[PDB]
Order: structure tokens, then C-alpha cells, then sequence
RNA sequence: AGCUGGAGAUACGCUUUGACUCGGGGAUGUCCGAAUGGGGAAACCCACCUCGUAAGAGGUAUCCGCAAGGAUGGGAACUCAGGGAACUGAAACAUCUCAGUACCUGAAGGAGAAGAAAGAGAAUUCGAUUCCGUUAGUAGCGGCGAGCGAACCCGGAUCAGCCC
RNA sequence: UGUAGGCGAACGAGCCCUGAGUAGGUCGUUGUUCGUGAAACGAUGACUGAAUCCGCGCGGACCACCGCGCAAGGCUAAAUACUCCCAGUGACCGAUAGCGCAUAGUACCGUGAGGGAAAGGUGAAAAGAACCCCGGGAGGGGAGUGAAAGAGAACCUGAAACC
RNA sequence: CAGGUGAGCUAAGCAUGACCAGGUUGAAACCCCCGGGGGCGGAGGACCGAACCGGUGCCUGCUGAAACAGUCUCGGAUGAGU
RNA sequence: CAGUCCGCGGAGAAGCCAUACCGGAAGGAGUGGUGGAGCCGACUGAAGUGCGGAUGCCGGCAUGAGUAACGAUAAAAGAAGUGAGAAUCUUCUUCGCCGUAAGGACAAGGGUUCCUGGGGAAGGGUCGUCCGCCCAGGGAAAGUCGGGACCUAAGGUGAGGCCGAACGGCGCAGCCGAUGGACAGCAGGUCAAGAUUCCUGCACCGAUCAUGUGGAGUGAUGGAGGGACGCAUUACGCUAUCCAAUGCCAAGCUAUGGCUAUGCUGGUUGGUACGCUCAAGGGCGAUCGGGUCAGAAAAUCUACCGGUCUGCCUCAGACGUAUCGGGAGCCGAAGUUGGAAACGCGACGGUGCCAAGAAAAGCUUCUAAACGUUGAAACAUGAUUGCCCGUACCGCAAACCGACACAGGUGUCCGAGUGUCAAUGCACUAAGGCGCGCGAGAGAACCCUCGUUAAGGAACUUUGCAAUCUCACCCCGUAACUUCGGAAGAAGGGGUCCCCACGCUGCGUGGGGCGCAGUGAAUAGGCCCAGGCGACUGUUUACCAAAAUCACAGCACUCUGCCAACACGAAC
């Protein structure tokens, strides 16, 4: 319904930093409208969203044992929420 | 000393591709008969 | 009794209340494509109408018909049909041939075509259509040149004639 | 493992009437062997335009006789053609052969329609070389495994040019 | 000979946008003194010269730096322009 | 290869390799050595059956040969680091090179080339510890920028419709289609890597709703206005932006022989809100009424027609207060005066010209129908909503088009200073960017790009081809001829720099000075006489010919009466 939606939370440094300011960011299915994606989170998790914003991302073109290949395409989308923020305490623990 | 291939990705498509082609029955016998010969690729569409 | 695709690699596990794998059906089946809600540079944009809680589901092209319900597109070669070459041979080259070949286009199926005598034919015989052998390079056609070339009889394969 | 033989399924595929704007004709043309030839017949573009059962078409100009046949409405399996696909088979090929491909319509060439490759081999089984030595390596020498390391992954043989 | 593929190079057209440093010359028209002088004005397929457009002459390059160029020189440079 | 015999073979087959043996030859045996799994001999049958040649084909390897070159003559040098290994990788200090670029931003177009950590086979014309290469992992954020959910040009479509052996060719409306019209934000900060997107400050837009004012008229796929457009010149104000200083501010020194700062270096405002502040420039007349014959009809809106009396609106931009930023620097100073000045802004300005210069929606105004006229239009505040696609990096090039890390090309925008009449020119240089990915010697012939040259001066040679010579600005002076415009920069001569006094608004006037020399370096016409051809500007053979070719205004013949002659076309 949308939990299939949040392909993955982003990793990454900089996604972590946002992480500490109350702002989270996930891949999504790259088919997904913003407003889909607010209503899943709003679902998922159950904080108000305030603010989005998303862009599509072609996969880096890799290759192995001559053989290359273009790999998924992802949507990163990065949403912040208003002053009940904090997500469910899935942080860097 | 400017050379023949100006590549431009509207002109590109709109001669040679899938669409184009499919327009007129020379370009539906080009589609076939890449279909036939197998080829992985068939138009500038892919 | 093993399985966990090639794939050869680890971990996670499924299985003797039957796995896997093999045959048979069902059910899902994103978007493009005849594409058909509308647009378009295929696989992407933008809508409307009913369900109406919402997520989600269904409909929205044209042609024939009241209405069921058909049709569009695809298919290697094969079939029929609408058009229809030129090299070439003729030791040149116009008629001729190359040839109704190649090619284009349309219709369709596992085939198709054709078919149930206002016929062949010269015995007052034959008795649908198709195909093979043969008659036979006979007849014949041809700047009577290069060359082009039957049909009947006869022998087989298959043989049903039914309807307005 | 099969083969001969035998069994084998809930669901599964598979035998007074009888056709007219037509028959016929003239003009342009054409098919069967038919190239205007004495050129009949079918076939249609244009203009025309009959007959009914004591009637109509044909028998290769045409006539009489003598024979064959009833047009202008339709449907109709099978024998026939092909082989994308399946099985079987081969005085067929066996890595420059054989399909282009031991796979790939890929790589590559082209704006495009389109063109278009090389191909392979450890060993029985991976037992696929622990460990030591020189070297960053790469490569190599020992040791082992193995029948063979005169097989070691640039892994069957290993001819010739050539060094 | 057939049926296709090509105006993404180049040959033109059309629609629509854009570009052309700077300096020289001083046409009409308009206004005064007697067609001539003065002012004024700012015209041109006008002049010089950058971009840019173009290739005039030699040389170099000639198994190139480049399958047509390079240095230098040269043509135009508000027009029939790029 | 096949059929049938005879057999052989891990104590080892074929194949490969030597070999002095054997038959008349094509050939065939013996033995030895690899090899490690199939194979010889005889008889017969069938063939894709015998290679030195075909500038034959696929393949490998030679010769040229350690030869030519290493891809612009914008040079590089020392230290220090890393490291298995360094002329080349890192850093430091000098050096040199571009600077209307060889800096920056975009569009294409490419597609991870971006950043971090690692790597060293191959790609890099040498090296390589490095890279735009290999590996893995991150980075790419929009209600307001571009596009889309809007519009239309050419063009392409196209129900109906017109045609045509077929496929199809046209074709009104409508629709698609940016290169154009339309439209709401700027200032600042920063990951290693994104930014009008995110964060910070504070705006705007539309939409829905609520509270209230208002408390009723809204007012269409239809009408009307408008949007709506050429070129050259040119007046006025202004900004961006740059120059000066004994203006302010900030920091420290200095020394060489001097200056003790009046010296040196650097900085010297961006946005927003509010003003009885200063302001060029720019726009606009205004209602009442009549007529149906005008806009399909309507209309209170337009058009036509008559009557009726400088002023308004506006801010480009400046100045002040505040505030929020930024700000040289060791957290935060100062922010002045004079000048210059855009193609940008005011504007859709003026004037002249002839070649007479899109469409359409948004938008403003009207009624038709319909909905109401005690829950209107509108306005104010609060809240709520803000979809899709693009954005990394290269982007005059080592990341695009040229088979290459290619001397080639590639559209648009910005592009500082000194000097020089001017300038986007020339020379040096800021910022920024780079030394072009083989080096080091040596200083033969010869070759390429160059500098000077006795005496002579075109003797050279097809020809003065090439290389000189001429060179910018100012003053004086300039012919035959003429279409009276021109030839004309004719020709020819003169000046050019520094200082001082003086006059005028940097010039002119005098004087003095220095050198060989004064557009001192760079850019920067040789000229004349006389022919032929073509009037002229122009156009051409991509890549051996640019001309006397082609076109050109002007002229002439001739045709064509309007579904015009004429052309494309299966086609009334
Ligand atoms: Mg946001
Ligand atoms: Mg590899
Ligand atoms: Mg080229
Ligand atoms: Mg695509
Ligand atoms: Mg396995
Ligand atoms: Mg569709
Ligand atoms: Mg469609
Ligand atoms: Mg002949
Ligand atoms: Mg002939
Ligand atoms: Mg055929
Ligand atoms: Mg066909
Ligand atoms: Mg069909
Ligand atoms: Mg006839
Ligand atoms: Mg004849
Ligand atoms: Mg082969
Ligand atoms: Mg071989
Ligand atoms: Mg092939
Ligand atoms: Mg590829
Ligand atoms: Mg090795
Ligand atoms: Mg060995
Ligand atoms: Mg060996
Ligand atoms: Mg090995
Ligand atoms: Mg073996
Ligand atoms: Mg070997
Ligand atoms: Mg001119
Ligand atoms: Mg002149
Ligand atoms: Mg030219
Ligand atoms: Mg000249
Ligand atoms: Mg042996
Ligand atoms: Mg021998
Ligand atoms: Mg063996
Ligand atoms: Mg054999
Ligand atoms: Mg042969
Ligand atoms: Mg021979
Ligand atoms: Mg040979
Ligand atoms: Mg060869
Ligand atoms: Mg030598
Ligand atoms: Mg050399
Ligand atoms: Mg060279
Ligand atoms: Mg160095
Ligand atoms: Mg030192
Ligand atoms: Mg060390
Ligand atoms: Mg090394
Ligand atoms: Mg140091
Ligand atoms: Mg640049
Ligand atoms: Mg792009
Ligand atoms: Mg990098
Ligand atoms: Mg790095
Ligand atoms: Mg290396
Ligand atoms: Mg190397
Ligand atoms: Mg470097
Ligand atoms: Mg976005
Ligand atoms: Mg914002
Ligand atoms: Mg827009
Ligand atoms: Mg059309
Ligand atoms: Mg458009
Ligand atoms: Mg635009
Ligand atoms: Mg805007
Ligand atoms: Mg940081
Ligand atoms: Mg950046
Ligand atoms: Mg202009
Ligand atoms: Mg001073
Ligand atoms: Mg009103
Ligand atoms: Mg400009
Ligand atoms: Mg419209
Ligand atoms: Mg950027
Ligand atoms: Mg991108
Ligand atoms: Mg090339
Ligand atoms: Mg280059
Ligand atoms: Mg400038
Ligand atoms: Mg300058
Ligand atoms: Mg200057
Ligand atoms: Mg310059
Ligand atoms: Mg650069
Ligand atoms: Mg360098
Ligand atoms: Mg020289
Ligand atoms: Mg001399
Ligand atoms: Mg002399
Ligand atoms: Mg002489
Ligand atoms: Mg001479
Ligand atoms: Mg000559
Ligand atoms: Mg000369
Ligand atoms: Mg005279
Ligand atoms: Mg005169
Ligand atoms: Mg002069
Ligand atoms: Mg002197
Ligand atoms: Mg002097
Ligand atoms: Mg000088
Ligand atoms: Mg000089
Ligand atoms: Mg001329
Ligand atoms: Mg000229
Ligand atoms: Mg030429
Ligand atoms: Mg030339
Ligand atoms: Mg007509």
C-alpha cells in the first residue's frame, strides 16, 4: 500500500548528518509522485511532513568479467517534518 | 574543418525512430525485418 | 529425497503431514507495441466518467451492424490476386527473350488455389477439381532467328457432390 | 542408465418457367504453342445490344449437315505446396570445416537503411599447488597432490616461418 | 533495373530568434547670404579596420599536427550581410 | 569417408621429430625421440582428394630497424615529501606563457568522466607512486529558474470532405509543434562532492476554507480593445561598472644611497521596509447623445457621427532612517569627494527612411444562456495546499563533432587595468588559468622560421615571385580626366620627446633640454604613367582554376483576359 513504497533508508554520511538535523531521506520506487511519498511516510511512521523534495538517479554503469551493465535506476527523496520530528528512533545508534 | 556527424537528439529520434518509423510501411518493413534478422537493438528508440 | 537457476561463491534455510523436478490446468500479470480515453520524439506526459472512505478497481479509438458479436496487427517459406523490371541471349539491336522471373502491394489459412462441364474431344467416347508419370520436345509458336512449347488418349495418388 | 516386453492416471490433446444491360457485335487489347497470322474461343476499357425449348453456345475465318453441351447465382474435404518448430537418420562437417555464431545478429562499422567477427580442450576426479625460497609485483625454484606438474591454470598435442 | 535509406555534410526555401569594436566621409531635405557660400542635418549594395564571414600569393606541410591545414599576406567588413 | 576381412593398442594408437634403408616415380618401411587415445594393412565403393604462383583469402612471423618520430620554439630551475623504484606524483620559493583569453557562465551534445578511499595490468606517444584509466562507496533536492499541466508561426497532422491500380496522394475546422508570446523572490551561507532548489532572513503567486467588511450581481468556446512587432540615426536623466586623491578605515614595516610619512599594501557596500526628501524621462485627453445600414443577434463594451471643459498618473535612479547581510583582517573597522560610463534601465522616447515590417492565448471590457437577487463581485486577516520532468561533471574542449589525451572546427552571454586620438586594436599586466605527458647533451654537412650585411642595385628571373622599402595621428600641398559625386590617403613636404612661463575649456604660443634616433618598443598604406577585359558592390568550381565566368540595374522580343500563360502531380 506504501509500505513497499520506502525502497530502503538512505546510509551514508551526509544522510546522517541531515539525520541529526530532524530532516530523513530514503531511496523510493522511482515511479513514486511527491504526494504519495509524503501520504506513505505520514502512514508509515505517523509525523506530519512540512517539506520535500526529489530526484531521480541513474545508476552507475558498472561492469564485471567484460560484461557491462547498466544498474538500477533509484529515486533518492529527502522530507523534512515539522517540530514533532525525531522519526521512529532509528538513528545511528 | 567541420565534419558530418552534428549529433541532435530531437533530430535524432524524429527521423529513425520507432515512432517514425512505424508511419509509413517502409519503416514497419525496416522493423520487421530487424525483428527477423534478430537484432538487439531494432531503432535509435532501442 | 533431495532442493536453494546457469553460477562455479558464502551465509540464510526449505523438505518424508511429499519438497524439487516433471506433465495438466487455474490466478496474478507494471509500461510500450495493432495501442485503442487524448498527446507523443515507443516503453513516457495530460485528462474525464461511474465504484465513491481511501488506498485501489472498471470504462472512455475507429469499421460493420438494433443486438449480440465480429474486424484492425503479426507470421520463416508455401498460396491466390492488383502492378510489374533490367541486366542478359539474340555474339550489334527495336519485335522476341531474359519473365509474368525479381520486386512491391493486398487477402488468408495450416495450407491455399480450383472444382461438380453453355467442357475436352472426334470414339456418336469421356463425366468434377487438384498432383505425379507419360504422351514429347510430338503438335505448334518464332526478325520462322535466338529460341519458346502444349493438350487429348493412357497409367497412378485422391475421389463426395451438395445447395439457391 | 537403459534396451526387448509389460503396465500407466483425477484433469490432457487426437476424423406458362430455367440466372440478361448479358450472350453477341465494332473499336483498343490480351491468355493458353497463338508475336494478326486464314485467328476461332475465352478476357475485359469504350459504344451498342438478342433468343427462348420447333430455344441458345461450341466444334479454330465462314456456310450446311452432323455431334458435344445449357452460360450470365453459391458452397464444397481429400490427394497438392512450404518448413519458423519437433523426432529420427547420414559412404554430412568436426573449430579457416560446418549456420555468421560450439552461440552473437554480440563486439565492432554506419546519421540511416544496413553490414558484421574471431571462437573451443587441466585432469580420472580439483585432489586446482599447504608450506619454504628470490622478487612490490609479475614470474620463477623447491615441497607436496597426482598415474603424468615431460598436466599448473598464457593448463592436449605443439608442425613452419621467425627470434 | 527494383524497392528502399539518407537535407544531422552540403545545395536552396520557410517560420522564428540572434550578431556586426572602433575611426573616416559628409547625400537629400531644412534655414540664412549672393545654381554658388555658410550652417545644419546624418544618407549610402560609401571608405578603413577588429570580431565574424571568405580564401588572394609564396612558403611549410606531402607514410602531415590535419583524408585539404599552418605562419605570414590578402578579399568584405549596414548589406545581394553572418 | 564407407562396406567387408585381418588385426594392433596405457609394456601405449594417431599426430609431431631425426634418420646413411627400400621401389622406376608418385611413394613406402625399419629404428629412435615426444605424445597419451585411438589406429594401421588388404579388397571394393564414393569424393569438397594432391598448390608456388591468381598485386589470390584467413593467419602468424620477418625486412626496412633499434631507423623516422614522441603531435606547435609559452622555456624551466632548486629544495623538501612519498615511495620497492621518481627528470615527470605531492607541496614550497623563484621563472616564463595567455589574459575580448589560453578567464568565467550557458546551449547543445556526451553520460558518472563529479567527490572520497584505494589500485598500477593495460589506455597515458618516455616514466609513473599520478589521471579524464581500474575498484568500491557517496553527491544530483525547486509552488517562484527552463520545459509541462497555457498559446500560436513554418511545418506535420487531420472525424467529415476531394482524389488515386493497390500501399496511398491531398485536405476546412480542430490538434501537435519553440527558435517566439505568456508568468509569482531576492540577499547571504555551506558537504569532500548539489544550489534563484537545501539552510537563514524577509517577500510574491494561485487555489480551498474560516472569521468579518461587503451585505448583492456574477458576468461565457460569442463581440470589442489590447497583446501587435521594421531599419538607420539621435536628444535628456540614470545604474551596472571602472579611475583619482594629503577622504575614511585596517596592518605592519622599514633598512639598500634616500623616504619616518603627505611613504608602502589592502578595503572603501548588497537586499528589504518606511519617507509631507531630490529626480530627468515616459503615458493620458474627458463624458452626453444619434443612426441603423457595422462588429451573427445581443450589448451599459467597441467602430461612425455630431455637442460639450498647462492638468493627472508615473517612477528609472538618487538621498535619509532602520534593519538584515556581507566586509578587510586579528570575532569584525571604515564606508568620503570628484570624474568617466554602456548595447543595460527610464520608454512601447524623437526624427528620418522605404524594402512598409507574425499569430494566439493570458489580459481589460460587454452582453447571450443560466444561476440568484436576507449566506453576491470584491477586499482584509488567519489557516491550509503547492504535482511532473531537467539541475552532478566537461561544456572554444583531454570529457562534444574530427577512427587519437588530434595545431582542425562548435551557437549565445560576461570579458578588468596602463598607455596609445578612439576601440573588443597593439604592448605589458590583475583575477583566473597554464608551461601544450619523452628527456638530456652537443654545437658538422644539409633543411625549416629568422636577424644583420661592403661595394652595386633587379644585373636575378617567365614575371621584382619573394624580402626590403612605405606605416599611425596633425598642418601644408596635390595632376590628365570626370557621369561634377570623384579620381584623393594622388603625388610631394613638414611636425611628433622632456621641462618651464603664458594664453584658452588637453591644446596652441614662446623658450630651454637630451639622444644616433622623439607614433623612440608593438600594431599601422609603396607610389606613378600607360594599356586589354568587365561598368560598378557582389557570386563561384567543399579539396590544384575567383577570372575577362556567373548574376546585376537598364534595355528588347515574345506570350499571357484569369479555374491566366507557366510549372509539381497515380488525379475533373
Ligand atoms: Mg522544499
Ligand atoms: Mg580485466
Ligand atoms: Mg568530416
Ligand atoms: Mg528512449
Ligand atoms: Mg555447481
Ligand atoms: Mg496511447
Ligand atoms: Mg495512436
Ligand atoms: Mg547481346
Ligand atoms: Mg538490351
Ligand atoms: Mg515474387
Ligand atoms: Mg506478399
Ligand atoms: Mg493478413
Ligand atoms: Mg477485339
Ligand atoms: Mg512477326
Ligand atoms: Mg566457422
Ligand atoms: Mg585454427
Ligand atoms: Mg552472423
Ligand atoms: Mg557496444
Ligand atoms: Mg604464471
Ligand atoms: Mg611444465
Ligand atoms: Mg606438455
Ligand atoms: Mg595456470
Ligand atoms: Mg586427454
Ligand atoms: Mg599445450
Ligand atoms: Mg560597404
Ligand atoms: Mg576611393
Ligand atoms: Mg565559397
Ligand atoms: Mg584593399
Ligand atoms: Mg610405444
Ligand atoms: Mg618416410
Ligand atoms: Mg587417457
Ligand atoms: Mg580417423
Ligand atoms: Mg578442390
Ligand atoms: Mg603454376
Ligand atoms: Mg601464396
Ligand atoms: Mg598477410
Ligand atoms: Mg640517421
Ligand atoms: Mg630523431
Ligand atoms: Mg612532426
Ligand atoms: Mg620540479
Ligand atoms: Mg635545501
Ligand atoms: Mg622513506
Ligand atoms: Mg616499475
Ligand atoms: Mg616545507
Ligand atoms: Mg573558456
Ligand atoms: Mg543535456
Ligand atoms: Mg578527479
Ligand atoms: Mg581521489
Ligand atoms: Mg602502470
Ligand atoms: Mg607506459
Ligand atoms: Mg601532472
Ligand atoms: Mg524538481
Ligand atoms: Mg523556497
Ligand atoms: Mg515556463
Ligand atoms: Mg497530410
Ligand atoms: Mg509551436
Ligand atoms: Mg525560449
Ligand atoms: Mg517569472
Ligand atoms: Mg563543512
Ligand atoms: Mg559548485
Ligand atoms: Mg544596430
Ligand atoms: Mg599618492
Ligand atoms: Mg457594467
Ligand atoms: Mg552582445
Ligand atoms: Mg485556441
Ligand atoms: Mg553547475
Ligand atoms: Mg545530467
Ligand atoms: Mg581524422
Ligand atoms: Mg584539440
Ligand atoms: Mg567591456
Ligand atoms: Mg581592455
Ligand atoms: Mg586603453
Ligand atoms: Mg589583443
Ligand atoms: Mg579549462
Ligand atoms: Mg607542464
Ligand atoms: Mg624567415
Ligand atoms: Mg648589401
Ligand atoms: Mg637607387
Ligand atoms: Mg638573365
Ligand atoms: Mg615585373
Ligand atoms: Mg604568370
Ligand atoms: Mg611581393
Ligand atoms: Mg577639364
Ligand atoms: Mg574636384
Ligand atoms: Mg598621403
Ligand atoms: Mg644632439
Ligand atoms: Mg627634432
Ligand atoms: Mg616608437
Ligand atoms: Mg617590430
Ligand atoms: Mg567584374
Ligand atoms: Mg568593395
Ligand atoms: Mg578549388
Ligand atoms: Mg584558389
Ligand atoms: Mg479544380
Amino acid at each position: 500500500s506504501h509500505y513497499d513504497i520506502l525502497q530502503a533508508p538512505v546510509i551514508s554520511e551526509k544522510a546522517y548528518s541531515a539525520m541529526e538535523r530532524g530532516v530523513y531521506s530514503f531511496w523510493v520506487s522511482p515511479k513514486a509522485t511527491k504526494t504519495e511519498i509524503k501520504d506513505a511516510i505520514q502512514q508509515a511512521f505517523g509525523v506530519r511532513v512540512i517539506g520535500i523534495s526529489t530526484m531521480n538517479v541513474p545508476g552507475k554503469r558498472k561492469r564485471v568479467g567484460r560484461f557491462i551493465g547498466q544498474r538500477n535506476d533509484r529515486k533518492k527523496a529527502i522530507v523534512r517534518l515539522a517540530e514533532g520530528q525525531s522519526i521512529e528512533a532509528l538513528a545511528g545508534q | 574543418m567541420k565534419r558530418t556527424y552534428q549529433p541532435n537528439n530531437r533530430k535524432r529520434a524524429k527521423t529513425h525512430g520507432f515512432r517514425a518509423r512505424m508511419k509509413t510501411k517502409s519503416g514497419r518493413n525496416i522493423l520487421a525485418r530487424r525483428r527477423a534478422k534478430g537484432r538487439h537493438q531494432l531503432t535509435v528508440s532501442d
